[PDB]
């Protein structure tokens, strides 16, 4: 187990969707009536660390 | 003569430790585990005269619950519970064990289940439609959706149960389930009540919470105690075979 | 007697035993104090055990006065 | 043994600190974020011996050094347009308060909502707006001026109909504030207790409208503290390297 590894694989991903979404509206400039998408994220879950 | 004694025991109990640290580093990828503490206990005799012996075995106080990083896998039904939650599952004993293994599978029966064991929820063995989509809300409620039905079909199915738990009060077993230990048992009723306190997210899965600095330096120490004690093994033996000469005439 | 040297304390706060700081008190061994204590008590062992055999032998042949 | 526990509480140090470098790294692109930065400090000290001109003679040994808390740097972050008509910036302090399952009451940053099939104002995640602005059928337009006003337009309205206000809560000192995950602060004992009031009064924030607020994080800060880190790591492992050699040479001899 190492700490940062699963939170750079986490940040890698939703670069990889936000790449994807952006990706996906580029393709369709030519169709008729689409709408344009935009992506929101969101911090994960926060651990405490008890002190005295 | 006896002094070889206390010795080969601080030995034999480093490497027990070794091997509950080696243990630990093993499953160092199942989610939603917990690591093994170890530390060693001081067990003096209490002679007639001039008490100088005082013995050590290796002790595990228990796991410690500081929580692991999770893994965003996308996966619609896989939970990761908060500091102290707790998704509770039937043993094969009928026991309610606790774990913070989030990876829940589906049967073909409709049936949920956690490495074979049935994760029950507010009810029974909560059993979803036979083939539906599941998805998981914030704080446990289970809406499903049969699949071709119109999105606005999805109905609520269930609902887990998540229980709360400080940590110091419960007991690894030998499945690998906790449970309460017997005075906190007592304090709180044999079983726990589902609290609202907890709220879960989907489509993340934790995976297990061990330290390679902790690990490494254990091992570091545990070896050079064990050489230590062989160098005293080996001085003692020198000393009384020297010393078996005076007998002699 | 048990050495009057303060006893060492290390910051573990997730432990029964730590105090209102979070410090759990670990005892004060010097390892290499003990290693030369073992050397000295071993050799000091051997020439005691020289100076009976050599006492015992001259006992021994008092006898043949 | 001294020296490896020592070594042992400066990479936990050091792990904790790369670790939050990396948090902070993670979410660059989400929407009210604040960065955080770890402090530490030291442990207590052992004084084994107490103290023409010479040297004091004096021994005092050190014990390690723990992390004490993570401080927030609440400053304002930039402002992006994306065009909506339902999202809100905040231009200064303050914080919107939404309302968890459970019953109790968290707060929250970045303005970014949607309306749900009643009609009320809900964020991303389906935590309902705390003011409980409903904005009832054929809304033409929706406007969200400077202050806490809403007024939907309708079909041949002269003026525009007012469906409430959006009122924000301020503390007194918001870097005590706790953070629970997916963007919500909850009250503890740290932070004053809140007081809501309308936007440009009493110190409060401005709504701006089709505008979010991104995250204030360095990212040029950030790179440098984890060589800096990295660096640290390795400088700390030699200690480990150098009691390992110190201890298997006693057990040798």
């Amino acid at each position: 187990m190492i700490s940062s590894l699963w939170i750079a694989k986490t940040g890698l991903d939703a670069q990889q969707t936000n790449m994807d979404v952006i990706a996906n509206n580029l393709a369709n400039v030519s169709t008729n009536g689409f709408k344009r998408q935009r992506a929101v994220f969101e911090d994960l879950l926060y651990q405490t660390i008890r002190q005295p | 003569d006896h002094a070889i004694y206390t010795a080969m025991g601080a030995a034999s109990q480093t490497l027990n430790q070794q091997a509950v640290t080696a243990s630990n580093l093993a499953n160092a990828s199942t989610p939603g585990f917990r690591a093994q503490l170890n530390a060693l206990r001081a067990v003096p005799v209490d002679g007639l005269s001039l008490a100088t012996r005082t013995l050590v075995t290796a002790s595990t106080p228990g796991a410690d619950m500081t929580p692991g990083q999770l893994d965003y896998t996308s996966r619609p039904l896989d939970v990761a519970l908060q500091q102290d939650g707790w998704l509770v599952v039937q043993a094969a004993d009928g026991a309610e064990g606790y774990t913070r293994n989030g990876n829940i599978q589906v049967g073909p029966t409709g049936q949920l289940t956690i490495q074979g064991h049935p994760v029950i929820g507010e009810g029974g063995p909560i059993t979803v439609p036979e083939g539906s989509e599941i998805t998981i809300a914030a704080d446990g409620t289970i809406s499903a959706l049969n699949p071709g039905d119109p999105p606005n079909t999805v109905a609520p199915v269930g609902r887990l149960k998540l229980v709360k738990a400080e940590g110091n009060e419960v007991q690894r077993s030998d499945d690998g389930l906790f449970r309460l230990t017997a005075e906190a048992q007592a304090e709180r009723g044999a079983v726990l009540a589902a609290d609202p306190s907890i709220r879960i997210m989907s489509g993340v899965l934790e995976g297990s919470n061990v330290k390679p600095v902790e690990a490494m330096t254990d091992m570091i120490a545990n070896a050079r105690r064990f050489e230590m004690q062989m160098k005293v093994i080996t001085s003692v033996d020198e000393n009384e075979g020297r010393a078996n000469q005076l007998l002699s005439m | 007697i048990e050495s009057q040297a303060p006893e060492k304390l290390v910051y573990e706060p997730g432990n029964p035993l730590a105090d209102a700081n979070g410090y759990v008190k670990m005892p004060n061994v010097d390892v290499v104090g003990e290693m030369v204590n073992t050397m000295s008590a071993s050799r000091s062992y051997q020439a005691n055990i020289e100076v009976l055999n050599t006492v015992k032998s001259m006992m021994l042949k008092t006898l043949t006065l | 043994i001294s020296s490896l526990w020592i070594a042992k509480t400066g990479l936990d140090a050091q792990q904790t600190n790369m670790d939050v470098i990396a948090n902070n790294l993670a979410n660059v692109s989400t929407n009210g974020f604040k960065r955080q930065r770890a402090v530490f400090e030291d442990l207590l000290y052992q004084t084994i011996r107490q103290p023409q001109t010479t040297l004091p003679s004096g021994l005092q040994i050190g014990t390690g050094v723990r992390p004490v808390a993570t401080e927030r740097l609440h400053s304002q972050g930039n402002l992006s347009q994306t065009n909506n008509s339902k999202d809100v910036a905040i231009k200064g302090q303050g914080f919107f308060q939404v309302m968890l399952p459970d019953g109790t009451s968290a707060y929250t940053r970045d303005g970014s909502f949607q309306v749900d099939q009643n009609g009320q104002l809900v964020t991303a995640g389906g935590f309902q707006v705390q003011p409980a602005i409903t904005i009832p059928a054929n809304a033409l337009s929706i406007t969200i001026g400077r202050d806490g006003v809403v007024s939907v337009t309708q079909q041949g309205q002269a003026a525009p109909v007012q469906v409430g206000q959006l009122n924000l809560t301020t503390f007194m000192n918001d870097t005590g504030l706790e953070s629970i995950g997916e963007n919500l602060y909850i009250e503890t004992q740290s932070s004053g207790a809140p007081n809501e009031s309308t936007p440009g009064l009493n110190g409060a924030g401005l709504l701006y409208q089709g505008y979010v607020e991104t995250s204030n994080v360095n990212v040029a800060e950030e790179l440098v503290n984890m060589i800096q880190v990295q660096r640290a790591y390795e400088i700390n492992s030699k200690a480990v390297s150098t009691t390992d050699q110190m201890l298997q040479k006693l057990t040798q001899l």
